[PDB]
């Protein structure tokens, strides 16, 4: 993209019913930074998931450890909050010659003050004048009545922890709800009554596969034992009901 | 020291006669807890306070039993 | 657009939700189980708002909501989903099956009183300014009828984590007046993908009046037991913080309890205000002299400068600008001033 | 363009002059400055708007009637109950900081022939 | 109370170079946003370049990159001006400008322009 | 399709300056090598320099480094050079070359100089 977001107000692109190979994303060698949480990288192209968002904005190179579960800092409470439950991987890479001008890109936008921390995921799109003091402002500048927002001065001789980065942020869902974007796997034929490996949609296991009469719900896709386990699956391709 | 509290247990006849049951608020006074009778284990609301002896059937505790007449 | 105020003005009517109000919580299949969910649903013996005359205000959408209608002859049309719901916010319109079921999550300019009318149809009146559209999916064209009872639909609207879940049922119905005893489950029809801020909703209707009524219920987290069948079709449920027993139902995981005693939950009195009482110190802590200080202390010989009998406002120091580092161990920095050391 | 501002208007006494002092899409969040300056010297200051409110002066040789407002990316200048001492060259900045005070675009200013 | 006085008028044959004073006297000096604007006769006023006396940075516009050299004395409270390669076109008048600071110091947050110098 | 085009010939007596441009038509522009090279009279051809446009950094030869001048203009989706202190032995025919960009852009996976300049 050309025209990446502000992080104080970062753009959300939704990814849904595709197929998402990820070597040609992992295998580039144009990105810096590509740490995951909850999935390993390496392993990525093997997976479905529900849907994926695919968060995007510009910060300051000292700024990017900050995009983190369990960070602190004036991005990461009042910018952009990760939860520390996330699953999904952070991409940055240094975009110096792109976001940065001579004079200084001031495009850029992060918020400094703010009442309280951001949840997982809210966005605060206000441009309300914060209240540092005791005395109302009535909306004007000065000691104690500060203006939330300020930009990024990106200059080609700034120092590697002042350049601009720009960060995608790929968040990985997992519910139980139809999957619609997966890794470049190759299907083989279904083996019935025999012992197999079986990677049904994501779903992992071995066993032998039989015929169910289990009168599955048009929306049901898998099944579960008392015991809270996989027991039953509705197969990807044909609308075929088996028991595992 | 803390709020006053306890546990809560329920009285009942099984389904298969009534839907009908009593609350026992344990080891709490009977002012604090919101047919209310005051007993060594608490104040059990929802049962009827009668002088007839009867065998026990549900034990209450201290003495009280109650059952469904 | 038409504002309909042939209407009579009366408070609220209040009907018995009975065993009405759920849904399947998940899309699992599961068999002669009983399993336990906490979930917004719609409590049992819930009172709930009646609507019919050409009733339809605005309405406050909160959890979530429970709507059902009892009709002859095909009156409601659909809903109205926003925050503002006059293109000030993005908002959700879903027409009937008619046209096309269609859910327009595109920004709408709507009337204060958005409808559909009809015996043909002719008027759509549901907007008037539409751009900036976002999500759009189409059912399979239909049709909705535009012209004791025996038809019964049910549907729940949710709008959580970014989806915009609706499920919904078709039974047959026998009473003139009320909502049924008995018991259904209401399937998922559709997921609809949009993470929008939902919070006022409105009925879409479609001068003269046919037969139909529709109700409206609210929804609250509880925990429900429910009773999957063979076929793994919900045939009962226990709403377990409706009363003792129903707790007791669900402690004990079954819907027959025997005679005895069942220990099921503990009763506890909760706090009513909140007691803060900290020392009359009123000078503030000497902080300055030591951040904006010209003649720092080599790090072999590092200085010290010990603070106290003061008041200590982290606010200014935490909230502050100028610093690049602020890493806390031990305590948290966005809590530092609530503590006394 | 930048910083676009009308080259010359003429308003009459005890009137309204709304002066337009427009934000370019690229310099469009930045802060405005208005300063007075008298024919042959130094321009003064008079008043500040920012993209959320006023900055906020006083006692800056600046009469009580001036008064200054932003909506959108257009900034206007107000002047009340105008006289002959108001006859000067007005003239907007543009600027921008976290650390570099960057620059001001200037723009061509205001010759207000009362 | 606070105000900024520079040194006198100067003329230079064209392709020197002249070196501008800027004196400050009273307040908190080295948290200013000392700034050089200039206005040609008959023409709105031009920037040329700003400095932070206490961030010890300088910056200059892009007309002016690499002929305007600015400087600040924080021990004489003064800021220091040098302009090479003068041309015709390049006579004016030349203005010392200051801003208030508030806030944090580090991130912009400035009143106006509300005291200049007399001209150059 | 996608060639490569600069400006005529230029003569200048010894210790000017000559600015060069190449002009780009057709393609995708900014992801090429561009490069320059040189070629005296009867001799073999002599490195000076190349830029990438994307990455706005520009590399020169140790024989030309603080001598010659490249920039990439993305706007005009063009190349110059400037080349200043001018001797006799500097005096040849100068030519733009391209190379085709694949892969990470950001390492050097590129093609060969397929399109070349007419000389300068
Ligand atoms: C670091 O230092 C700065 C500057 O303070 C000075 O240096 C220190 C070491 C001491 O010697 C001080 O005595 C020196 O003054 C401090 O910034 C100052 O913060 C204080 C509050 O803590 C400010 O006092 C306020 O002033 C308000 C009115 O002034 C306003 O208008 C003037 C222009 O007329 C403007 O310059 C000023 O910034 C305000 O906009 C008043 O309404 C309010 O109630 C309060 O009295 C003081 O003005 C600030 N100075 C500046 C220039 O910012 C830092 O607080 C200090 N930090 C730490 C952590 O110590
Ligand atoms: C592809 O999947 C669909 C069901 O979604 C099925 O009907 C169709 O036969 C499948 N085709 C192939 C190529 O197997
Ligand atoms: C319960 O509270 C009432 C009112 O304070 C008091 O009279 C009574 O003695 C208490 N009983 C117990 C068991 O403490
Ligand atoms: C039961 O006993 C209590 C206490 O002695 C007495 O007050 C009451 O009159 C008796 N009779 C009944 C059956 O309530
Ligand atoms: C919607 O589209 C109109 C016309 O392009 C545009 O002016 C308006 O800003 C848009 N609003 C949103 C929400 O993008
Ligand atoms: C959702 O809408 C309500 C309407 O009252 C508003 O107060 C709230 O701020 C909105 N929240 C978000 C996250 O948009
Ligand atoms: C379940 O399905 C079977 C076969 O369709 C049917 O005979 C039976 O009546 C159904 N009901 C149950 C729960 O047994």
């Amino acid at each position: 993209a050309t025209r990446f977001a502000s992080v104080y107000a970062w753009n959300r692109k939704r990814i849904s019913n595709c197929v998402a190979d990820y070597s040609v994303l992992y295998n580039s060698a144009s990105f810096s930074t590509f740490k995951c949480y909850g999935v390993s990288p390496t392993k990525l192209n093997d997976l479905c998931f529900t849907n994926v968002y695919a968060d995007s904005f510009v910060i300051r190179g000292d700024e990017v450890r900050q995009i983190a579960p369990g960070q602190t800092g004036k991005i990461a409470d009042y910018n952009y909050k990760l939860p520390d439950d996330f699953t999904g991987c952070v991409i940055a890479w240094n975009s110096n010659n792109l976001d940065s001008k001579v004079g200084g890109n001031y495009n850029y936008l992060y918020r400094l003050f703010r009442k309280s921390n951001l949840k997982p995921f809210e966005r605060d799109i206000s441009t309300e004048i914060y209240q540092a003091g005791s005395t109302p402002c009535n909306g004007v500048e000065g000691f104690n009545c500060y203006f939330p927002l300020q930009s990024y001065g990106f200059q080609p001789t700034n120092g590697v922890g002042y350049q601009p980065y720009r960060v995608v942020v790929l968040s990985f869902e997992l519910l139980h709800a139809p999957a619609t974007v997966c890794g470049p796997k190759k299907s083989t034929n279904l083996v019935k009554n025999k012992c197999v490996n079986f990677n049904f949609n994501g779903l992992t296991g071995t066993g032998v596969l039989t015929e169910s009469n289990k009168k599955f719900l048009p929306f049901q896709q898998f099944g579960r034992d008392i015991a809270d386990t996989t027991d039953a699956v509705r197969d990807p391709q044909t609308l075929e009901i088996l028991d595992i | 020291t803390p709020c006053s509290f306890g546990g809560v247990s329920v009285i009942t006849p099984g389904t298969n006669t009534s839907n009908q049951v009593a609350v026992l608020y344990q080891d709490v006074n009977c002012t604090e807890v919101p047919n209310v009778f005051q007993t060594r284990a608490g104040c059990l609301i929802g049962a009827e306070h009668v002088n007839n002896s009867y065998e026990c059937d549900i034990p209450i505790g201290a003495g009280i039993c109650a059952s469904y007449q | 657009c038409v504002n309909l105020t042939t209407r009579t003005q009366l408070p609220p009517a209040y009907t018995n939700s009975f065993t009405r109000g759920v849904y399947y919580p998940d899309k699992v299949f599961r068999s002669s189980v009983l399993h336990s969910t906490q979930d917004l649903f719609l409590p049992f013996f819930s009172n709930v708002t009646w609507f019919h005359r050409f009733d339809n205000p605005v309405l406050p959408f909160n959890d979530g909501v429970y709507f059902a209608s009892t009709e002859k002859s095909n009156i409601i049309r659909g809903w109205i989903f926003g925050t503002t719901l006059d293109s000030k916010t993005q908002s959700l319109l879903i027409v009937n099956n008619a046209t096309n079921v269609v859910i327009k999550v595109c920004e709408f300019q709507f009337c204060n009183d958005p409808f559909l009318g009809v015996w043909m149809e002719s008027e759509f009146r549901v907007y008037s300014s539409a751009n900036n559209c976002t999500f759009e999916y189409v059912s399979q064209p239909f049709l909705m009828d535009l012209e004791n009872f025996k038809n019964l639909r049910e549907f729940v609207f949710k709008n959580i984590d970014g989806y915009f879940k609706i499920y919904s049922k078709h039974t047959p119905i026998n009473l003139v007046r009320d909502l049924p005893q008995g018991f259904s489950a209401l399937e998922p029809l559709v997921d609809l993908p949009i993470g929008i801020n939902i919070t006022r909703f409105q009925t879409l209707l479609a001068w003269t009046a046919g037969a139909a009524a529709y109700y409206v219920g609210y929804l609250q987290p509880r925990t429900f037991l429910l009773k999957y069948n063979e076929n793994g079709t919900i045939t009962d449920a226990v709403d377990c913080a409706l009363d003792p027993l129903s707790e007791t139902k669900c402690t004990l995981k079954s819907f027959t309890v025997e005679k005895g005693i069942y220990q099921t939950s503990n009763f506890r009195v909760q706090p009513t205000e909140s007691i803060v009482r900290f020392p009359n110190i009123t000078n503030l802590c000497p902080f300055g002299e030591v951040f904006n200080a010209t003649r720092f202390a080599s790090v072999y010989a590092w200085n010290r400068k010990r603070i106290s009998n003061c008041v200590a406002d982290y606010s200014v120091l935490y909230n502050s600008a100028s610093f690049s580092t602020f890493k806390c161990y031990g305590v948290s920095p966005t809590k530092l001033n609530d503590l006394c050391f | 363009s930048a910083l676009t501002q009308p080259p010359s208007a003429s308003a009459s006494l005890g009137a309204s002059v709304t002066l337009t002092c427009t934000l370019s899409s690229g310099y469009s969040n930045y802060k405005v400055d208005w300063y007075q300056q008298r024919p042959g010297k130094g321009p003064r200051f008079v008043m500040r708007v920012g993209t959320g409110g006023i900055v906020g002066s006083k006692g800056d040789g600046i009469p009580d009637r001036f008064s200054v407002l932003g909506s959108g990316l257009n900034r206007y200048l107000t002047i009340k109950n105008i006289q002959e001492e108001d006859e000067s060259d007005y003239h907007c900045g543009a600027d921008q900081g976290s650390g570099s005070n960057f620059v001001g675009v200037f723009g061509g200013g205001t010759k207000l022939t009362v | 109370q606070v105000q900024l006085v520079q040194s006198g008028a100067e003329v230079k044959k064209p392709g020197s170079s002249v070196k501008v004073s800027c004196k400050a006297s009273g307040g908190t000096f080295s948290s200013y946003a000392i700034s050089w604007v200039r206005q040609a006769p008959g023409q709105g006023l031009e920037w040329m370049g700003g400095i932070i006396p206490i961030f010890g940075t300088a910056n200059y516009a892009q007309k002016f990159q690499g002929r305007v050299t600015i400087t600040a004395d924080e021990s004489t409270s003064t800021a220091y001006m040098e302009l090479s390669s003068l041309r015709s076109e390049d006579t004016a008048v030349y203005y010392c400008a200051r801003r208030e600071a508030y806030g944090p110091r580090d991130y912009y947050y400035y009143y106006g322009m509300d005291v200049w110098g007399q001209g150059t």
